[PDB]
């Protein structure tokens, strides 16, 4: 396919391509551009519903601007920004194959006489003499312009597989920001796309469809929010996968009548059409191509197919419910420079929007206001709560479905779609459409009205403190009193739960001022750890579930169960089940079975048994139904509240950390301007502030996962505690019936033997074994998507972990981390095989490499850390820098020094860490590792696996240096190998996993930590005598080799197959000598080593090792290793003595 | 797994589809095709 992105607002019409065409009968006309075959751009606002609508009449969290779209550049900026969405759309093969569909799925012509077909997608020109033939024409929104949205051309014909034109309400010019990223507008422009798609192939449900979606447990009245078929069956997330289960517990007529109207259709056209000359060919190709996928590739298209494609970070938990839990905010998105065909330039969540001007106009009507008051019913505290725009009905649907006893149950979403046949078509000319007059139902816009109720709480809801943590005063007190906070009339404090925060700060409260530049580093940084304290702290408590990860401040956030001493007594003494409101919700489903057939009397005993278990199999199968539908209520009731309490609590973070955001640049500006310190250091606290406030995101980010973590588990032991074992009796009850049933049966059976009737009586019983299909992996892997997996790879520690190999023709050398961290080196690098990877080999002299990266900046209060493998091959004593990142004196850096190392961390203040490693630079390979923890201010530095280093830097305030970490190690040649620059401190059991895990990789090293090889010539040494090597010396006519307590021998090692290089762990090996001739190694009867020169007498060792040590391998044979001989020293092959003498070394 | 033991081969990302060789030859090539069929048996067991 191909987007045309040169039409503008002004083209001159060309009566093909740009045209101005009228929309329905109404006598409006508007401006359309033809961007793909049949797919239409009209920049300009929908026609159908006014651009003025009475207040009242306005959709509550909709923004309402009459003036939006209306010049001929806003119209010019429409047009090309859905050109560049679709463009975008159109790149990736999901997304161009859904074009193409789309381009294809012409409504079905309407036989007006029998082989007489007229269209219905057709648009009519100003002076009705021009046809377009359009299968969906892209509009701007309506009244509301928030309210993305796609309609029908007409409603029968596109409910009973005829297929309808479409009219798409978009908005690509606002987005709104869920969590931590912007939600892409070409996601929902896909969404409403596929909506389009169900409107084409005539596959619309009816309207009264609709499986449940909430509970509203808002209100004290048992009532449902149901969520529409199409929505809930294209939206995708989490709630997605509570239905579409192996088997289908929710099954409606529609999914059995929608694909035999498609069928239906396709007969006829091809019977009647496909033979048919009377209509272009290209209708012919155009409904073939439509045909051609069926209605459950349609019904499979979803957004998270299309979040996974596209790499598309969309909400998943209730996605459609959110006008009840995210009150957006908006933000404008300019396409020339916040987009491009890649989606947002530098990713969702690391581009900057400019926030919209119309977030002040937001209409906020609640479904619910609520109101705390005391005793004397004085109105203390007033709230809104907001509803979701869906249907709320007062019957259970749980109660009055009907799970289908028969049914019948049995690849790519659009496998069958070909873009290439759909490109060819030529397209249909405007002189051979003969339209179909009655094509259009009249448009009608539908005002949703709200209705507002209030309630009078004598205890504060959620919602109370949520909206009470929130202020615009610039001066804030974070309190620790809510209803003093409510009470405070001077509207002055904000209620805070911060209580390390608030403590510190009550504490330096009579301090004196801040004159300069240190005191307001130590101020900061005391303030960073103190926030990220009281929010990122969690305490693991063990459950009737498990062990959970109770998140403590909760309490003091959501006013839950804040009566008790704390949040985790009453949590534990009260249960999960007590973090909600309305607790017994689950209904027994209404159940209908069939009883055995009387017919069976008369059958033989096979065809009995085989009955028999065919009825056991969808007894079974129903029975798993019905766990389905347990599991879809448990969540529609249950887990509804606790993602309430998961988006409160995730909104009380963030404002929590934009109070001190607030409190942090409201002193940086008062320093600022009352105060003598000098500009360079005003410009450098600014710098080092950003960064700072960074960090603190970065914290509330962490805080944000706790809880949500934390509350998912708390859902789940919920279904463990309350739902399962109900089904549990339900299921019991019914199988004791059912094998009451089936016994009863099988005793009235007059065809059946006694023996024979007991046969089937004892085969045909249901037990506990049947109905238990408690999966805890599956319950918690509800919650897993690939917005879970972005998140987690764009919010990575990892800021660069170096990557190199060599390409026939060159060596790549880069970044692996998937940041934007730059490197620039020398090109005279080479790269030769390290410890598990390729490693950079340097000069020493003109070789330099640079990481270019934000975060390399350092600051005071990021946490950070360093490792890598290092082996040097120098000895130079003089201080040689080696790597780090030093900017005017200030930063952080490792140079050689002696023929160790040496760790300097020097900070703008002057205070300076400086740190010796000894015995690093010895030809051999160590793994070094830095940990700077600016929470707890420590220092770690392991060298390969020990803990050389624990220093505190308590005393070591900002050292904010470049963002270039240069690689020079000035004056010795060296390899550095596995590069890694992580922006979280590395504990000791992560040095020690990653050690041993890139050392074991099934390699054999010998003392100098490198690769042992095949055909080179060693030296032995034992692991006890690592001083002593191995002499030859003659004896009783032989050649022995032994220590002393004498020509030192030389070893080699030989494979059989003359392709092996070096040696991996598990091997066979022969023993080699180099005497004036070559010879082989032998076991003699006495086990002692002996020297031979038969090449085939020689026999086999195996290698081994142990993967705790680096390098100590073990040579073994036929199950008795080689160890050191007695005294008299010689090696023997005997087991019968301590475990230090198997072991050996190479050098 | 073992030498010398011939195995069919199978894609996490794509378990729908198999390998398949085009032609044999220097131009030729190798690639995934479906659907990978289904064998059941009916209220026992049904598996690609």
């Amino acid at each position: 396919m191909k987007i045309n992105n040169n039409f503008n607002i002004d083209s001159l019409i060309d009566n093909r391509d740009v045209a101005i065409v009228r929309g329905r009968k109404t006598d409006t006309f508007f401006k359309v551009f033809q961007v793909a075959p049949n797919i239409w751009v009209a920049p300009e606002r929908y026609y159908g519903e006014s651009l003025n609508i009475n207040e009242d009449q306005k959709s509550d969290g909709g923004i309402y601007d009459s003036n939006f779209l209306l010049t001929n550049d806003e119209k010019d900026e429409f047009l090309q920004a859905t050109v560049k969405i679709l463009q975008r759309i159109n790149n990736n093969v999901i997304g161009a194959k859904l074009l193409s569909l789309i381009s294809t799925a012409i409504p079905f012509p309407y036989e007006y006489k029998p082989g007489d077909y007229r269209q219905t997608n057709y648009l009519v020109s100003k002076d009705n003499q021009h046809y377009y033939t359009a299968n969906l024409v892209i509009f701007g929104p309506g009244t509301n312009i928030v309210e993305n949205n796609a309609v029908y051309y007409k409603k029968e014909d596109s409910e009973n597989g005829m297929g309808t034109m479409s009219e798409i309400w978009f908005q690509p010019f606002l987005t709104y920001k869920y969590d931590q990223f912007y939600v892409d507008p070409a996601l929902e422009l896909i969404k409403c796309l596929i909506k389009s798609l169900y409107y084409l192939y005539g596959i619309k449900p009816s309207d009264d469809l609709s499986i449940p979606y909430r509970l509203r447990s808002e209100f004290n009245s048992l009532e449902y929010s149901e969520l529409d078929m199409v929505d809930f069956l294209i939206s995708g997330g989490t709630d997605y996968k509570l239905l579409n289960t192996n088997p289908y517990w929710f099954t409606d007529n529609y999914f059995i009548n929608a694909p035999k109207n498609f069928e239906k259709y396709k007969n006829d056209y091809e019977t009647k059409i496909k033979n048919n000359n009377d209509i272009a060919n290209s209708i012919k190709l155009y409904l073939e191509q439509k045909f051609k996928t069926n209605v459950q590739d349609i019904w499979e298209l979803n957004l998270s197919y299309f979040s996974t494609e596209f790499e598309i970070m969309m909400p998943e938990i209730f996605n459609n419910a959110l006008n009840h839990y995210h009150r957006k905010e908006y933000y404008v998105i300019d396409y020339f420079k916040n987009y491009n065909i890649n989606g947002f330039i530098n990713g969702q969540i690391k581009t900057i929007l400019l926030l919209s001007k119309y977030n002040k106009n937001i209409i906020n009507k609640p479904e619910l206001i609520v109101n705390l008051i005391n005793e004397n019913n004085s109105v203390l505290m007033k709230s809104n709560i907001y509803g979701d725009g869906l249907k709320g009905t007062i019957g259970n649907f749980y109660a009055v479905y009907k799970i289908p006893y028969n049914i019948g149950d049995e690849d790519s979403c659009l496998d069958n779609v070909d873009i290439k046949e759909i490109d060819n078509i030529p397209p249909i000319n405007d002189a051979d459409i003969y339209p179909y007059r009655k094509n259009c139902d009249p448009f009608t816009p539908v005002y949703n009205i709200t209705e507002t109720k209030e309630i009078n709480t004598t205890i504060p809801f959620p919602v109370n403190y949520l909206q009470a943590q929130v202020t615009n005063s610039n001066d804030i007190n974070l309190s620790s009193d809510f209803l003093k906070v409510i009470s405070s009339k001077d509207r002055s404090l904000v209620y805070s739960f911060l209580d390390n925060t608030i403590d510190y700060l009550d504490s330096i409260k009579y301090d004196g001022p801040i004159d300069t530049d240190k005191k307001y580093y130590l101020w900061l940084k005391e303030i960073f750890r103190n926030y990220s304290f009281d929010m990122t702290e969690t305490q693991e408590v063990n459950t009737l579930c498990g062990f959970n990860k109770v998140v403590p401040w909760l309490g003091k956030a959501l006013n839950i169960l804040n009566t008790g001493n704390s949040f985790i007594e009453e949590f534990k003494t009260l249960g999960p089940i007590s973090l909600i409101n309305k607790k017994e919700n689950i209904t027994m489903p209404k159940i209908e079975i069939d009883e055995i057939p009387n017919s069976m009397l008369n059958l033989s005993f096979k065809d009995l048994s085989e009955n028999l278990f065919n009825i056991f199999s969808k007894n079974n199968s129903y029975f798993e139904k019905i766990y389905y539908d347990f599991l879809d209520q448990w969540w529609t009731q249950y887990y509804s509240q606790y993602f309430d309490l998961i988006c409160m609590a995730k909104r009380s973070v963030l404002a929590q950390e934009s109070l001190i955001k607030k409190i942090i640049q409201k002193k940086l500006s008062y320093l600022i301007g009352n105060s003598n310190i000098s500009s360079d250091n005003l410009a450098l606290m600014n710098l080092t502030t950003t960064n700072t406030l960074r960090d603190i995101s970065n914290e509330s980010q962490i805080a944000m996962n706790n809880v949500n973590n934390f509350l998912n588990n708390v859902a789940i032991c919920v279904f463990q505690t309350n739902i399962y074992p109900k089904f549990i009796s339900f299921m019991e009850q019914c199988i004791n019936n059912i094998n009451k049933n089936t016994r009863e049966f099988i005793q009235k059976c007059t065809n059946i033997t006694e023996n024979e009737k007991l046969q089937l009586i004892n085969q045909n019983i249901f037990s506990s074994l049947d109905f238990d299909f408690l999966n805890i992996e599956n319950l918690k892997s509800l919650f897993n998507s690939e917005t879970g997996l972005l998140i987690k790879e764009e919010t990575s520690p990892y800021e660069l972990v170096l990557y190199a190999f060599q390409e026939p023709g060159n060596n790549a050398i880069g970044d692996a981390s998937g940041k934007n961290t730059s490197i620039e080196y020398s090109k005279d690098i080479g790269l030769v095989y390290g410890i598990n990877s390729d490693a950079l080999y340097l000069n020493g002299s003109n070789q330099s490499i640079s990481f270019s990266n934000d975060f390399f900046e350092n600051g005071l209060t990021n946490s950070f850390s360093i490792y890598f493998w290092l082996r040097n091959l120098g000895k130079d004593t003089i201080k040689s820098k080696l790597i780090g990142s030093k900017e005017d004196n200030c930063g952080w850096e490792i140079y050689f020094q002696d023929t160790g190392l040496v760790f300097n961390m020097i900070d703008s203040n002057g205070n300076e860490k400086n740190i010796y490693l000894s015995d690093v630079s010895n030809n051999s390979w160590h793994y070094i590792t830095i940990s700077v923890d600016r929470l707890k201010e420590q220092l770690l530095i392991f060298i390969d696996d020990n803990l050389v280093a624990n220093e505190s830097i308590k005393e070591i305030l900002n050292i904010y240096s470049s963002n270039i970490i240069s690689l020079l190690s000035e004056n010795n040649p060296s390899y550095i190998e596995g590069l890694t620059i992580l922006n979280k401190p590395t504990t000791s059991q992560e040095v020690l996993s990653n050690y041993f895990k890139v050392l074991n990789n099934s390699y054999i090293r010998d003392s100098s930590e490198e690769r042992l090889e095949y055909n080179k010539t060693y030296q032995l040494y034992n692991y006890v005598f690592s001083e002593n090597p191995i002499y030859e010396i003659k004896q009783n006519n032989n050649i022995y080799l032994t220590i002393n307590n004498l020509q030192v021998s030389k070893f080699k090692l030989l494979s059989i197959n003359p392709n092996k290089q070096y040696v991996q762990k598990l091997d066979e090996v022969i023993i080699s000598v180099l005497d004036n001739m070559e010879k082989y190694i032998d076991i003699s009867e006495d086990n002692r080593l002996q020297l031979i020169d038969n090449k085939n007498n020689a026999k086999k060792m195996i290698i081994s090792n142990d993967i705790f040590i680096s390098n100590c391998l073990t040579l073994s044979y036929n199950g008795k290793y080689i160890c050191l001989s007695m005294k008299d020293n010689w090696m023997i092959c005997n087991n019968d003595m301590s475990k230090y003498l198997y072991l050996w070394s190479f050098k | 797994l073992q030498y010398d033991k011939p195995y069919y081969m199978l894609n996490l990302y794509d378990p729908n589809k198999y390998v398949d060789v085009n032609n044999v030859g220097i131009r030729g090539y190798m690639y995934l095709k479906g659907p990978r069929g289904s064998v059941m048996t009916t209220n026992i067991y049904l598996n690609s």
